[PDB]
């Protein structure tokens, strides 16, 4: 069931008053959403392109977005330090939970739809209740702003990502960390984890007689991992300028990628190679989505438009 | 006590209250974006932001722009001082002001960079400091035109002395042989055209990439 | 008497004369060149020219923008008075001033507006006009948006009197539901960005073209 | 000996401050002359592309030039209402000639190279004793300004342009006028008379059992006329703007023009198509010239920049 990541753009969405921050796939619905510096969150139809509904009550700005595994529930993240719940029976906000002390930069709703995840300025990765609104654990780590968050596919693991140009992999029982990456050269903007084709093992699979991720830095440069031994295993060393998107592609033939070097790569880690480049917007691309199912990818910037690719 | 770098902030005689308005975005922008250049002064530097070469050349290296219309030595000062360059780490700064400085003589102007340079690297020790020289301005040669020449002059002498400091003086062939600035250079003859700040951000681009190249580890 | 509308040249207080330099170049124009489009003005009009919709939309039109930042009606009359109107015949004229004349009270300003419009089509009897209703300003709600917003009133009840002129008070979405202009529509909240001017020409380029498509034997 | 108009401009030669107004060939050395609103003649290698020299020494503005046959004199036109003669040895002007009370639009040296023509504002055209500098005839005749003068092939006759939207063509000897050539619907900017070529009948030749001129107008339309009946005989609805400037191919092949369009247009009068069009400028073109004998025509126009193509 090979897979179409290119042509040119095959629907721009303009709405937005100030630039996109993060764009998502709903798991079910054939909509997607978009987060801002509006501070609003907004909802299209990707099949069609259509101005749906705007979600609004932040104060702010919103920097991360994340569905849980129902497509029921929406989080989202912002300047205000807050992070609302959202309803999608459409409407409204259900609550909204303080804690950090300062930008919050990513959020995730976790598998078991249980609990949220949260890193912010404050240095800080929280853990949420989602019924009630509690903190209920508190990560302290590196030494500086944490950019990202994310589960691991099992929900036993998570992966943060931070100005002290490091890679963080956390127990999420337990709070104790399995591993630092350490071997990035400028701030980590990224991470994604593998899913079903850990066989990418065959690119580097010797060694003598295992878990994976995906970062992104100002470096310019992807580097693939894995937590078990703490060595990293590659770098896409790429185009012009801070990296802001990681992803793998729906199997594992692909990983795609775009930066502010105003374009949306997708590389060919069968064997190194970056095997196409499109040139996506008039300022930089500040996010990506592949959608696991169907033939749309999405794309929005800093030139405030959220774009749509087949 | 030299009146040009005395801090003192715009006071709003219009109704709009726009100068305020202004610098607040640019406090809010202080407070969560990270640049790697900053530009601050009038606005010459404001008006680059709006032609093509500004996206051309400085967007891509996550520059701000912090200028206003009309500011002066004493404003701009009064911007820094008030939260302009707080949480930000920029690696260089663009400082260009002065040429809206009437009331105040040429060696008062220097005095005025000379003082917004001084709390630049107090507030941001870190950062190389390029200050782009006045511009020829008018029709015909005038007074201005030598009061900016003067200033220039100055600061080629007192700059080289002060942390992480260069003059930038520009000179495009903005003022011909029979002494006149064309009005495709300067559309009043004092604010540039996209050709003239063509001609001013080639090399300032360069000289920033230079100063860029140098360290990276922030 | 109506102070808004007596004529009145700027008086130069700086020292390098641009306000009469940029005039005198207007007369030159005047001289030689024969358009069929004219635009006057203040700033709104003279900085039209500086982004690239001006050479997609109005250059090939045969277009002279006679457009002086900070001009206030009386200056514009005065410039209008003292011979930026002969030789030319021009098909049509947009006329855009008044948000500059703080100092009047709206009906003053809607009266200095009327006596420009009353000069051109005495000058220039063949001339169709259009006069673009002033913008609003400001980040948040103030008294100016107030005031330009009367003045458009009074225009819109003043103009259909007098001989060929309409009022085209365009609005693009400069004032959103929270009453907030965004600066990517005017970076400084009174000047449009290169997005502000595309809302305001398409517009205008459209009706123009009509009115030139109306009668072409000059 | 078939031509080539064509390419990608290979030279764009820059220099001028000001709107370029007309272009020229030299007509034995491997040079071209530019005015413009500058007030300067300047002077190419077209071969090379060199800034040559500078002519100065007019007040205002050059709106025509003009070599007389050998080469070795040339005049020039402008808006200080003087009609300046000038010396290639080099570099001297040697007579300044006053008459018109306005702009003066064109000029031209005759065949024998003894007189010279101009035309105005004036609603005037006169006609100036080289070596006198006297002004020795003058036509009254067009109700507005005039446009542009050329003679005829063999020096007899002036064909003169203008605001009235008239195209009058006028016996230099007794100062009457053969033909006023009428259908014109805006004024007229331009004219060339045809050459080496009135085989062209060919394509209107019937009636039943002769010199002819092109008109280029703010139309934006070129006719084709022949005096002796004063019909238009074709008329080529090409593109979109004024047209300013109109030429005959060496051979008859062809018809050039160029354009308030930023263009310059081949016409193919064999079937009145117009056979190729290169957008030559990034604002008006104002002048072409192509070269009698080697492979070039040279463009001007208000970018400032005069262009050679091969």
């Amino acid at each position: 069931k090979e897979w179409i990541p290119r042509p040119p753009e095959k629907y721009a969405l303009s709405g937005h008053r100030s630039p996109v921050t993060r764009v998502i796939f709903h798991p079910v619905f054939s909509v997607m959403v978009s987060a801002s510096e509006d501070a609003t969150i907004k909802v299209w139809d990707y099949e069609t392109g259509d101005f749906e509904r705007t979600l609004k009550g932040h104060t702010d700005s919103v920097q991360d977005i994340s569905f849980d595994h129902s497509g029921k529930l929406l989080a989202s993240c912002s300047a205000d330090m807050t992070i609302k719940l959202w309803d999608f029976q459409g409407f409204e906000c259900i609550r909204t939970m303080h804690g950090h002390d300062h930008n919050v930069s990513s959020v995730s709703i976790m598998p078991n739809g249980d609990h949220i995840v949260s890193a912010s300025r404050d240095k800080t990765i929280k853990m949420w209740e989602v019924q009630t609104g509690y903190c209920v654990k508190t990560f302290t780590g590196h030494r500086e702003w944490v950019r990202m968050v994310r589960p691991n596919q099992d929900g036993t693991l998570i992966a943060s990502c931070s100005n002290d140009q490091t890679v963080r992999v956390w127990v999420v029982a337990t709070k104790e960390c399995k591993a630092e990456l350490r071997e990035h050269r400028h701030v980590v903007e990224c991470i994604s984890w593998a899913p079903e084709s850990s066989y990418s093992s065959i690119s580097e699979a010797t060694g003598s007689e295992g878990p994976f991720l995906l970062s992104g830095s100002r470096d310019k440069t992807i580097k693939m991992w894995d937590v078990s031994t703490g060595m990293c295993l590659m770098t896409l060393v790429g185009h012009d300028n801070w990296v802001r998107g990681v992803l793998f592609h729906s199997g594992g033939k692909f990983i795609l990628s775009c930066a502010d070097d105003k374009t949306l790569r997708v590389w060919d880690y069968k064997n190194k190679r970056c095997m196409k480049t499109l040139n996506a917007h008039e300022h930089f691309v500040t996010s990506l989505d592949f959608h696991k199912t169907a033939p749309y990818v999405v794309t929005g910037s800093v030139d405030q438009t959220v774009k749509v690719w087949e | 006590s030299n009146p040009a770098a005395i801090p003192h902030a715009a006071e709003d005689i219009q109704g709009d209250d726009r100068w305020m308005s202004q610098h607040n975005r640019f406090v809010l922008d202080c407070k969560d974006k990270e640049p790697d250049v900053l530009f601050v002064g009038d606005s010459m530097v404001q008006l680059m932001q709006q032609y093509e070469i500004w996206r051309e050349l400085f967007s891509p290296l996550h520059a701000l722009n912090f200028g206003i219309g009309g500011d002066t030595t004493r404003h701009v000062l009064w911007r820094l001082k008030n939260g302009e360059l707080e949480n930000i780490k920029p690696k260089v700064i663009v400082v260009w002001v002065g040429t809206n400085n009437h009331e105040n003589t040429a060696e008062e102007v220097a005095g005025g960079i000379e003082a917004i340079v001084q709390l630049i690297n107090t507030r941001q020790p870190q950062a190389k400091i390029i200050v782009l020289g006045l511009l020829p301005r008018g029709e015909k040669p005038n007074p201005l035109r030598q009061k900016n020449a003067k200033v220039n002059q100055l600061l080629k002498v007192s700059l080289p002395k002060l942390a992480n400091v260069q003059l930038l003086d520009t000179d495009g062939g903005f003022v011909h042989s029979d002494g006149a600035i064309s009005c495709h250079d300067m559309f009043d003859f004092l604010h540039l055209t996209g050709g003239g700040y063509a001609k001013i951000c080639k090399p300032l681009h360069e000289l920033i990439m230079q100063l860029l190249e140098e360290t990276p580890e922030e």
